[PDB]
């Protein structure tokens, strides 16, 4: 949005773009530049234009502090959209009563949080590109709009209420603005606030980098979110006991291999699993269904199984061998030195094997169990367990 | 052929003298034939800033450059080697090459330097033979080392008044001070008297590496061991100078490298003198020798452990080997992901996604971003934040707003000045908008002008890549002047068929 | 500021006669030497500016008294000459012994007065 | 002969190699603590070999620099070729440049695997060579030329891939190399040529991108568990 912007107002240097279209305003209301005029309330507007529109009264209503004059500015825009049966005249509608809940309510201004709404389906829903578009961002425009002069924030909760762009992110990412940027902007833009705002050590500072690490490795620089994620977590963090945040950092450490197989299992799974019981609901089956699936790849390993079968081939042809010299005995002492330790070895293996299998096929059952969401792993659990 | 091969098989860096320079083989290679200069040995462009260029007439720096250009178009020289001749010498024979190396210095400085030559022969002349005569030619032993006590330079007033001094006349306070302990030789008169010459630096750096390796166990106790670790530390902290910081690291480095007297390790032999390398790593970083600086860290990291790690990526930063940046993590945030990525110019994990997140979540990089674009090759990208920029007057440069004001042929940009040494895109850009009037006008002769005007200015400064510049003008000349066939600028590379490791510095825009 | 200037002036208001002599010689100096532009630079906009000077303020000084940017200086068709060899020319100035005979009067006003040179050399000084 | 001169007071490379050959028959966690304080008592010395004792600064540095280049050039090359022994007799740093040259390549293709105590490190990393390329770890010039390395090396999997295929069925190309032979080096009816060039190709496959790919190899070229049970002495 900022390149665009950049290009809009180099266009408008030309004197090419005619600053009075939608693209203009759509860049506009995204940037927060509340100075470029408003088109016209007789006029009629498009969808960004009213956006816009509506978001500068939003601004110069909460720079001076009311909650009535927008109410009529909201009133006296809803008036005249429906004649002309636009099909986003509904959108508008929803738009104007969220923006009307977060002026009234002195506490919790959002109704149902949308992110709740994309997670009831528990998909994306699909419901059709003109169904799913441009709210989330102007929800965050709006709840960065009320704290714009803090003779409107007047308190510290909702400074602390400024901070849930983490709902808005795992809405926009998984994707009613129907893009992946904007959430890391938005990310960048909830950090930027935490280091701006209030103390630096708390819970919600690891939930922020929990969120931006999900958005940095879904764009796939793996690495980076690694780290992101490993410096808020593997820290003396206060009330440390994030276990959705540790179950997932040890998926993408087993996933791009950054770290031991063991420690992995014994710093990031472990410490989730302990952490458990508080947080009974859906992500309670993701956390022990996730961690099924990396006990899985773990033990579905092509090159690591396949050294398996020869390493049990090679224990029982020593045992064979050790059963046909027992029948050189300084060499039958050397050899079972040799197989004695190759036979603790085959034990450790082994008991690791038959541990991580079993864990996983018992997480597979729990997430099952936990939530009916995620019900196809039953007929994997089945590969895993009648085998 | 022979004449430019021999000259350069051995040492024939006595072409220093720039009063010299356009009398020897810069005047003559000149008048030489073309193609007999084509087949000149490759060496004679091969340093093609060592040689001094103080003294040189309009035309033959014009000539220079051409050649220059021509010889960088064909198998470029950029690719030097890097080591030069060592500093360790090899008790009294300790004692005899330090006096051995003070002497040839003073006969070199002898047969270099008339009143003055004659100062320095009467002070050689000051009587003792201790076998250090035989390093130097016996003739000079038998002229002037019986002999004449009364001195044939002066006349009680022939004298010279001492003035003129170096810049770098701290060294000569620093030896004035020091060998007023034991007098072997009124060498003193060298630079408290001799000190006319701006030899007022010269030979005082040269031996005072010397005279501090005399002075460190010259006896079993000495003041004057702790004035010289005193003067060193003085030294290399120091303000309104980088050239006395500069000193102070050469006798530091010169110092070190010498072998110690019954000394267990060359570790500790780099530690004879009391300091902490910590500051002198902090002053080169200052004084821009970062491998110095990291020399400097990696041996006070041998003795405390204790490097400083925001010094190190600071030097870490500006190190020239590609492979730098990634020796120290930072701990990433949305600050090192952006300046990671904008080293590497990459189009995976954008590093132009990241700026246009952080020039709107407000998380240098007016700079940052803009060459992060045309690095990327989003040359009208670029143009529209540059754009952008001039228009909120953020920018405020005319540096990166020059860079895109050729690549994206927009004429309008008024070029920087002329006579001030100018960045590389500046560069560029008065040469290609000069070349866009001139053939929107015509006048072959007004370009060749401009031409050599510009690149008769930038050879003074040293910088890197005056020789690209010396390219760029030998190209434009050779595909303006020409009626036809304008080429001369691929065919190099299809031989090639590769980079043929010419790093980022030969090929460039 | 040299933009602004220039679109400020040959504008027939701001583009006025009652500029100083050689201003407009420096200015093309400044842009076909240091700046050594000509696109949009010299010969075009320098050039513009000239030729609007020489159409709109023509004849007609703001001030009568001392010849002010007037016809009847020889240093107006001296300057005439050297921008109009200096639009892309080998050697562009072209200019040298304008012959001035001492009418230029470099020395100010009680040159007879400066004449204080005088007494240059001080007693026992410098 | 450099820690014989440089620290005098920590134990001899004879002194700690002996205790580690010691322990032979037991757990991991054993290894790595007498790994771990072996490592505590033996600093890094190796970093001195290049300050002081070659040049001035810049050549220094370009012989550092040239040193990490050489390095991980030849462990990236080892890796994807399975080359098996690293001892430091069999690495030759040349004084007028200091890139490393690797002799005596008779053990290859897995055949380091093979030996009584494996060499499960890919290349050898230890606390030594990693200070070679100065105060930095194995972080910088090294991890950045053994990407540039392994991305080349896997452009060009098609032709190395047929070079490799020559050597199979080259019958002097022994790829299979006798136990006991294998032994005896450690101490100073399958055809193997298939799944030796199966491993080739699964060392140069895409599956895992090449970054996080070195990442891992320096991980375990570095972690203390690996390396303690590489073998007795080897250091």
């Amino acid at each position: 949005f900022s390149l665009n912007e950049f290009y809009i107002d180099s266009l408008k240097a030309n004197d090419a773009i005619d600053e009075c279209s939608n693209e203009v305003y759509a860049s506009a209301w995204r940037m927060q530049k509340w100075d470029i005029p408003p088109l016209s309330l007789d006029n009629k507007t498009t969808k960004d234009c009213l956006v816009f529109e509506v978001l500068h009264a939003v601004h110069n209503y909460a720079i001076y502090g009311n909650y009535l004059h927008l109410e009529e500015y909201i009133n006296k825009k809803l008036l005249l959209i429906n004649p002309n049966e636009e099909p986003d005249s509904l959108l508008f509608y929803a738009l104007a009563y969220d923006l009307k809940f977060l002026i009234r309510c002195n506490q919790s201004q959002f109704n149902c949080d949308i992110l709740q709404l994309l997670k009831e389906n528990k998909q994306m829903s699909s419901q059709l590109h003109e169904c799913f578009q441009l709210l989330l961002e102007i929800r965050n425009v709006l709840l960065s709009l009320l704290q714009s002069h803090k003779q409107l924030d007047l308190s510290d909760d909702l400074a602390s209420f400024r901070k849930y762009y983490i709902l808005e992110l795992l809405k926009i990412s998984e994707l009613i603005v129907d893009n992946l940027q904007n959430a890391f902007s938005v990310a960048m833009l909830s950090d930027a606030l935490y280091r701006k705002f209030d103390l630096a050590d708390e819970n919600l500072k690891h939930d922020i980098d929990f969120l931006s690490s999900k958005i940095l490795w879904q764009r796939d620089e793996k690495i980076d979110a690694i780290g992101m994620l490993s410096e808020s977590l593997s820290k003396t963090n206060s009330s440390i006991f994030p276990s959705i945040s540790y179950a997932y950092l040890g998926n993408w450490l087993y996933t791009t291999k950054s770290e031991k197989t063991e420690l992995v299992s014994k710093n990031y799974f472990e410490k989730s699993l302990s952490h458990m019981s508080h947080l009974n609901a859906k992500e309670k089956a993701k956390i022990y269904c996730m961690f099924a699936q990396f006990c899985d790849n773990n033990y579905s390993s092509p090159d690591l199984t396949e050294d398996f079968k020869r390493m049990e081939k090679l224990y029982f042809e020593k045992k064979n061998d050790i059963q046909q010299l027992e029948r050189l005995k300084n060499h039958h002492s050397r050899e079972m030195s040799s197989f004695i330790i190759d036979e603790r070895e085959y034990l450790r293996m082994s008991t690791f094997r038959s541990k991580m299998l079993t864990q996983s096929i018992t997480h597979y059952l729990k997430c099952l169990s936990e939530s009916d969401e995620n019900d196809v792993l039953i007929s994997r659990c089945c590969t895993m367990w009648l085998s | 052929i022979e004449v430019s091969n021999k000259l350069f098989e051995r040492g024939h860096k006595r072409i220093a003298m720039n009063n010299y320079l356009c009398l020897y083989f810069w005047q003559v290679l000149d008048a030489c034939p073309r193609n007999v200069l084509h087949s000149l040995s490759l060496e004679i462009w091969k340093c093609y800033k060592a040689y001094d260029i103080t003294e040189f007439p309009d035309s033959l720096k014009l000539f220079f450059s051409d050649i220059m250009g021509w010889n960088f178009f064909k198998s470029p020289e950029i690719a030097d080697l890097n080591h030069y001749i060592p500093k360790t010498d090899p008790y009294e024979e300790s004692k005899l090459i330090i006096w051995k190396l003070i002497c040839q210095k003073a006969c070199s400085l002898l047969f270099k330097y008339i009143l003055l030559d004659s100062f320095i022969e009467d002070c050689i002349r000051m009587q003792e033979l201790r076998k250090f005569l035989n390093f130097p030619k016996d003739s000079i032993i038998y002229d002037s080392d019986t002999l004449v006590s009364e001195e044939g330079s002066f006349q009680w007033v022939k004298l010279q008044p001492t003035n003129f001094d170096s810049l770098s006349n701290w060294t000569k306070e620093e030896t004035l001070k020091l060998l007023n302990m034991m007098g072997k030789s009124s060498t003193h008169s060298l630079k408290l008297l001799s000190t006319y010459m701006v030899f007022s630096t010269s030979i005082i750096q040269y031996i005072i590496h010397l005279i501090l390796l005399e002075f460190d166990f010259n006896g079993n106790n000495k003041k004057q061991k702790e004035y010289v670790t005193q003067l060193i530390l003085s030294g290399l902290l120091n303000k309104n100078t980088n050239s006395i910081r500069k000193t102070c690291m050469n006798i530091l480095l010169y110092l070190r490298r010498q072998l110690g007297h019954h000394a267990l390790n060359p570790f500790e032999a780099n530690y004879w003198v009391p300091i902490n390398y910590s500051v002198a790593a902090s002053t080169a970083y200052d004084c821009h020798l970062y491998e110095q600086s990291l020399l400097f860290l990696t041996i006070h990291n041998t003795k405390t452990d204790e490097l400083d790690i925001t010094l190190l990526s600071d030097i870490l930063s500006q190190l020239p080997c590609p492979d730098a940046y990634y020796g120290i993590k930072r701990e990433t945030s949305f600050k090192n992901i952006l300046l990671k990525a904008v080293h590497e110019k990459r189009s995976p994990l954008a590093i132009s996604y990241l700026d246009a997140a952080n020039m709107y979540r407000s998380n240098g990089t007016k700079m940052m971003f803009s060459n992060t674009l045309n690095n990327a090759g989003f040359f009208s990208l670029n143009e529209f934040y540059i754009d952008s920029l001039k228009a909120n007057d953020a920018i405020d440069e005319c540096s990166e707003v020059y860079a895109s004001a050729w690549r994206m042929q927009k004429w309008d940009i008024p070029p920087l000045s002329l006579d001030n040494k100018t960045t590389k895109d500046c560069l560029v850009f008065e040469v290609l908008h000069a070349v866009h009037n001139y053939a929107i006008y015509g006048n072959y002769l007004h370009l060749e002008e401009y031409i050599n005007k510009k690149l008769l200015l930038i050879n003074p400064n040293e910088e890197p890549d005056s020789l690209l510049f010396y390219a760029l003008a030998y190209d434009l000349k050779f595909l303006i002047r020409c009626n036809q066939s304008q080429f001369n600028i691929l065919q190099l590379l299809k031989e090639n068929k590769q980079m043929s490791s010419q790093l980022h510095e030969c090929f460039q825009l | 500021i040299f933009p602004f200037i220039k679109q400020q002036f040959i504008l027939f208001n701001d583009y006025s006669p009652m500029l100083s002599y050689e201003a407009i010689d420096y200015w093309k100096s400044l842009y076909i030497l240091l700046n050594e532009n000509l696109f949009v630079g010299q010969s075009s906009f320098k050039s513009v500016f000239l030729k609007w000077l020489k159409w709109h303020l023509y004849h007609l000084f703001s001030k009568e008294g001392e010849l002010p940017f007037f016809s009847f200086t020889d240093s107006s068709i001296i300057i005439f000459d050297l921008l109009m060899m200096i639009f892309y020319r080998p050697l562009s100035l072209s200019y040298i012994t304008t012959e001035i005979r001492s009418p230029f009067e470099r020395n100010l006003f009680h040159l007879k007065e400066a004449w204080p040179v005088t007494l240059r050399f001080p007693y026992t000084t410098d | 002969s450099a820690h014989k001169v440089y620290h005098p007071k920590e134990w001899s490379l004879s002194t700690c190699r002996k205790l580690i050959a010691e322990k032979q028959m037991e757990d991991l966690e054993t290894r790595l603590k007498v790994y771990d304080l072996v490592c505590r008592h033996y600093r890094p010395v190796f970093r001195h070999f290049f300050l002081e004792s070659y040049a001035d600064p810049v050549q220094w540095f370009t012989t550092q620099t040239n040193y990490a280049r050489s390095t991980a050039v030849a462990s990236v090359l080892g890796h994807v070729l399975g080359l098996g022994d690293r001892h430091g007799q069999n690495i030759l740093i040349d004084k007028t440049s200091g890139e490393v040259i690797h002799i005596d390549l008779g053990i290859a293709f897995e055949q380091g695997k093979k030996l009584p105590v494996p060499e499960c490190v890919p290349f050898r990393l230890t606390r030594d060579v990693v200070d070679g390329m100065g105060i930095t770890g194995v972080e910088g010039v090294f991890r950045r030329c053994m990407e540039f390395t392994l991305e080349t090396l896997r452009r060009e999997e098609d032709s190395l891939l047929s070079v490799l295929e020559v050597l199979r069925y080259d019958p002097l190309f022994s790829w299979l190399i006798s136990p006991l032979r294998r032994m005896k080096k450690q101490k100073m009816g399958e055809s193997e040529a298939e799944r030796a060039i199966l491993k080739v190709r699964q060392k140069l496959s895409s599956t895992l991108s090449v970054e996080a790919s070195v990442g891992e190899l320096i991980r375990i070229a570095q972690d203390p568990s690996y390396l303690a049970l590489m073998f007795c002495g080897w250091s």
